């Protein structure tokens, strides 16, 4: 909510953003396609900490750790091609670092955003 | 100059790194803060 500051990542296909600020939540955030049609994220914005963004850049399997150290948030990643449907391929492989931000926000609760087709 | 400010009231410590802006108002007894400003419910902001 407005009380407290938070953090926000997001991806639009092409560019990956990252802002920290004491957002106000639409407790109902979504993306929307019709070439994007809907982009309920947040409510409010202002304030503003930190921000960044990047160059405009079943099938795949994408996995990540988020984690916090004294202020130190942490993220690792790792991208494989899959094309079961349900299962756990095992034949674990080694992950690798990928980012270290000092955004420093008292994380306690997260919500994964979609994009649904319409 | 009263244009630097310090928090007075929290109810817990703090972690090292830690950006400390908010501005609630502080239960200093049993009494809930209703949203206003009153007796143990003072302002956590004081000036320099």
């Amino acid at each position: 909510d407005s009380k407290t500051q938070s953090l926000l990542i997001v991806n639009n296909a092409t560019n990956v953003v990252i802002k920290v600020c004491e957002f106000q939540f639409c407790n109902d955030p979504f993306l929307g396609v019709y070439m994007e049609s809907e982009f309920r994220v947040y409510s409010s914005a202002n304030n503003c900490t930190f921000e960044y963004v990047s160059q405009p850049f079943f099938k795949n399997l994408r996995e990540f750790v988020f984690k916090n150290i004294d202020g130190y948030f942490k993220i690792y990643s790792k991208h494989t091609p899959i094309n079961l449907v349900r299962d756990l391929p095992q034949g674990f492989s080694a992950l690798e670092p990928l980012v270290d931000l000092p955004i420093g926000i008292n994380i306690t609760r997260f919500q994964t955003l979609l994009a649904l087709h319409r | 100059n009263y244009n630097y400010l310090y928090r007075l009231f929290r109810k817990s410590n703090l972690k090292p790194f830690e950006r400390d802006i908010s501005t609630e108002i502080y239960q200093a007894g049993s009494t809930p803060c209703n949203g206003v400003e009153g007796f143990n419910c003072y302002f956590p902001l004081q000036s320099y």
